[PDB]
RNA sequence: CCCGGCGAGGGGAGUGAAAAAGAACCUGAAACCGUGUACGUACAAGCAGUGGGAGCACGCUUAGGCGUGUGACUGCGUACC
RNA sequence: AGGACCGAACCGACUAAUGUUGAAAAAUUAGCGGAUGACUUGUGGCUGGGGGUGAAAGGCCAAUCAAACCGGGAGAUAGCU
RNA sequence: GUGAAGAGGGAAACAACCCAGACCGCCAGCUAAGGUCCCAAAGUCAUGGUUAAGUGGGAAACGCGGAAGAU
RNA sequence: CACAGGUGGUCAGGUAGAGAAUACCAAGGCGCUUGAGAGAACUCGGGUGAAGGAACUAGGCAAAAUGGUGCC
RNA sequence: GCCAGGCUGUCUCCACCCGAGACUCAGUGAAAUUGAACUCGCUGUGAAGAUGCAGUGUACCCGCGGCAAGAUCUGCCGUGGGCGCUGGAGAACUGAGGGGGGCUGCUCCUAGUACGAGAGGACCGGAGUGGACGCAUCACUGGUGUUCGGGUUGUCAUGCCAAUGGCACUGCCCGGUAGCUAAAUGCGGAAGAGAUAAGUGCUGAAAGCAUCUAAGCACGAAACUUGCCCCGAGAUGAGUUCUCCCUGACCCUUUAAGGGUCCUGAAGGAACGUUGAAGACGACGACGUUGAUAGGCCGGGUGUGUAAGCGCAGCGAUGCGUUGAGCUAACCGGUACUAAUGAACCGUGAGGCUUAACCU
């Protein structure tokens, strides 16, 4: 037990937890910019970065796979548009974290998560 | 006689002409310079330090770069030391090869056991506390393939230790 | 790493043809008898194929005096010598874990005619 | 492999059908008997007449396990059910002389060299 | 007036004999909780004290071995009703 | 038409577990039983304490009943702690 | 006779076993029971005898044996 | 006690449904007052599993298999 | 009321996976008990099993998780913080001592052999192969693998068809990546050595015989200990070996294991990040731009199974080529594309007294 295997807790219902992923994903995509603890970020990050490198190909099967993970179509619409073209030269790391201090609400760690251009 | 340390790699089967499946274990034996020689004399009892692996000058502490300066050769990933067979004794810097192992068909093989949590009393008896990480020797096993130019050594039956993890290999002292 | 799979494919004979599960297959399998070896020919059917580099091995199952015998035949291992396929079928699944309760017709298959 | 009160079918001309173990043997506080031990196995289904009668307690020998045996090449042998064969203490030798199904090659014993004789179907 | 959050609370100034009288307001003790000061303790076994007791700091007759703060070690010591 | 059957709401604690601190001075989860009959409940009134009530277990009558709470006889009484 | 209602010393510990009846203080000397290898204060003291088994340092009846005692 | 308990009656949609039971939705109300962490042994509620369905237990007590229409 | 049968981890043996507690981070937070505690084991005694009395032995101080033999305390396993080994620091080991088990069946040759009139019949314990325990492992046998894929009933939603997503135990099933797993496979109960009971013995009287012993003086049971592995210098008796670092100045006093001031901050560690087949929290391992430590990316591999769209056929279900295609978490070799920045803190500045041998 406890020997190779991914995937951090974040003890929750797998639906549950899925339906935050989509959320949490939707939210960056919209905002180029969140602000949350450090432990979801890190699989925030993992789920995110997939659906950005996928997008990066343009056709009509890779829309509908991100749509399908994503359940927004103006967000899927602003991918294949902007993200795409402006990440085209680098390949992988399209988020950066900035630690921000200690959320002072429960102590909870937490950080800015953004992306790489982030404007322009 | 003398035992080299080396390196977990993986485990799987050979198959031989006759048809017959053998597990295999398979661990990476680099040559294991010696750096310093202990003697009755001065240290109380024959035996020679080996060194294996390399580290890179950063994460090298100064008193072990300047230990491996003296001994001439360039700092390994650790020490060990094999007590002699009251045999032919050896020389700082002499390089030792899997070479030694080609003629013993019965070897031991000591390594650290898997980490693991916790365990309850069922679970380590059939009272609770650390599992793995614990020094461990398996005896009377005996070798199927030497490869000295590829440093490459395969043992029937499973040792102990996941892949990466280091080991020592020993004649088989029973037999 | 590169030492392992370059063992495990030093070991390798491109001899086995490509046979899809469920693919009615003919094997030959070396037998040692007293102080001598031979040949032996079984005929199955694949259930299920687990192509683990050189650790292949795929299920064979056969029909005799009316009962179902399945054996585990290793793709690279020295006992098996050759695989033939006579009788070609097509089947939408990797594992025909199914069959084990049918019989007569429910158990046959239908030709590929690929 | 067979563990105490398992059913094991019947390969033999006996009359037998059913039959289920009570006992195991070949070694002391043994669990499980393999294909090639010795066990202890009764009778629930007898033929209106023969030399088997219902209720009789004698020896056996499993000639096909559900799960199976291993092979020095890593081939295993796996049967679709249990199968035995009754054995006595005293001539050996089981009235039965056509066997249900192929046999493994590991009824080379001293005293199963009367059986590989059987059994045409490998 | 300032810190503080345009709070609570605190620090200055003033009044006030006195704010060591501030609305929790005469006098303010122990149980209980903290800082600093001086000493003992991390090789040392039991009603935790009693005599001996070197050592560790202060002031004294400016030594003359005095008292206060602690007690390493040591003989003895099996609570009250 | 059912002391009729399965099965909601509703009712009973018949059984198992949660606790005798407690969420509850008799409650919670689950199972089980009735679920047109011998049923239940909304609202009001009556049966008062050697009395009422009771298919009799001498059961119940506001923390209990087998003599309830209140104030008094009584700061009671014998032995004993 | 002791405890009850009397301390203290010895018997390794111990209330009924031996010496012995505490007015208080003193860094003084002499004794009773018990000791004088040490632990711990005193003779490794003297003379005449037993002991070879640690019996001393646990044991009866009986022909040194009997003899087996408590983590 | 903002407690987990009891509190009398009425309003009673759509889909697949014999059904006011069953599962998702309409309008409406809510995420229930500690959150986040690698997710150990162990406890509680569950799912799968090779040889078996009663060989543990005084005990088929939990769980598990089927859950109908017309005919031969 | 009883019988026959199918039917599940109730069990041999449990293995794995999903949730709430169990452990940490920020805050609230009460109880039963409480004479005081600097709260050890054994032996003897005791109003009679003594943490407290006499004798003896062990134990550095203080914390965290359970096993409950008596969850406050005594006690056990594992693991931590402080402290000293005498200038400091990083590594490697000797080892006083400590954990445990030393089981057992079948067959083969020996061998139908010695011995034995015949009948009868081994020592052998040499080889192979089982049973039970422990350790090791997932390539193989499979189980698990709700994070991967596919089939499928109802309902809602994406403006509608197609195609997708949520709910209905993971909605119900079929397979399965990596990890863990036994039912799977590798090894061990050594050989040899010391002392040994009984027993087997060279010469041998006292007591011209005899005798294991009086003199010279030899083997030996599966019984015991080493030999087999693991912890271990908190072994305060605090060990042995290697290497590295500091080579300044000044003032005062109660003038010495004295104090103070400026400068210096060495090796190493801790601090924080990526984190791990290490982990409850600690601790441990690899790395921190002089880089493959984590994520993503490329390609491969495994798994699942012929994705959507396109055009043809059936006026419809649906099939056909595209297509062994699409997707693929934890696996493998590379890739700095992203995150681990320059730094700050502790840790010092030649190491106390005495003795004996050396060049002075």
């Amino acid at each position: 037990m406890r020997h190779r295997k991914s995937g951090r807790q974040l003890n929750r219902n797998s639906s549950h937890r899925q339906a935050m992923f989509r959320n949490m994903a939707g939210s960056l995509v919209r905002h180029e910019i969140i602000k949350t603890t450090l432990p979801k970020a890190k699989e925030l990050r993992r789920v995110v970065e997939p659906l950005i490198t996928l997008a990066k190909t343009d056709s009509v099967a890779n829309r509908r796979l991100a749509f399908a993970r994503t359940r927004d179509n103006e967000i899927v619409a602003k991918l294949f548009n902007e993200l795409g073209p402006r990440f085209a030269s680098r390949a992988g790391g399209y988020t950066r974290i900035l630690k921000c201090g200690f959320r002072a609400g429960d102590n909870a760690p937490m950080a800015y998560i953004e992306l790489v251009d982030r404007s322009e | 006689m003398i035992g080299l340390v080396g390196k977990k790699v993986g485990m799987t089967r050979i198959f031989t002409e006759d048809g017959v499946s053998i597990p295999v274990t398979v661990i990476e034996v680099e040559a294991n310079r010696v750096t310093q020689v202990k003697d009755l004399a001065n240290d109380g009892y024959r035996a020679i330090q080996v060194t294996t692996g390399a580290k890179k000058a950063n994460r090298v502490t100064k008193p072990e770069a300047g230990h491996f300066a003296k001994a001439g050769v360039e700092a390994g990933r650790g020490l060990w030391e094999f007590r002699l067979a009251e045999g032919e004794e050896f020389t700082v810097g002499q390089s030792i090869s899997v070479e030694l192992f080609a003629d013993v068909k019965k070897v031991d093989v000591t390594g650290t056991s898997k980490g693991k949590g916790f365990a309850g009393t069922v679970k380590r008896w059939n009272m609770a506390g650390q599992m793995g990480n614990e020094r461990v020797t398996v005896q009377s096993l005996d070798v199927v393939r030497v490869d000295a130019e590829r440093n490459l050594l395969l043992v029937k039956g499973a040792v102990p230790g996941a892949t990466g993890s280091d080991l020592i290999v020993k004649p088989a002292v029973k037999a | 790493s590169n030492i392992i799979k370059q063992l495990e494919q030093e070991q390798m004979k491109q001899d086995v043809p490509s046979f899809r599960p469920g693919d009615t297959v003919e094997v030959k399998v070396w037998v040692v008898e007293g102080s001598k070896k031979r040949l032996q020919a079984f005929e199955g059917v694949v259930i299920a194929i687990r192509n683990r580099g050189l650790h292949s091995a795929f299920t064979v199952r056969k029909i005799s005096n009316g009962e179902g015998v399945e054996r585990v035949f290793q793709t690279h291992s020295p006992v098996v010598d050759s695989i033939s396929v006579k009788r070609r079928g097509a089947v939408r699944k990797a594992k025909l874990y199914y069959l084990r309760e049918r019989t007569g017709k429910a158990a046959r298959i239908k030709e590929r005619l690929n | 492999m067979i563990q105490e009160q398992t059913m094991l079918n019947v390969a033999d001309n006996s009359g037998a059908r059913r039959v289920m173990c009570i006992k195991v043997l070949g070694g002391s506080h043994r669990r499980y008997a393999g294909v090639g031990d010795i066990i202890k196995i009764t009778i629930k289904e007898a033929i209106p007449r023969g030399k088997v009668k219902k209720g009789d307690v004698l020896k056996a020998v499993v000639v096909r396990t559900k799960k199976g045996v291993r092979r020095p090449d890593g081939s295993v042998i796996r049967f679709d059910g249990n199968a035995c064969v009754l054995l006595n203490n005293n001539s050996e030798q089981p009235i039965g002389t056509r066997i249900f199904g192929p046999v493994t090659r590991e009824l080379r014993s001293e005293k199963f060299m009367k059986i590989i004789s059987l059994a045409p179907e490998v």
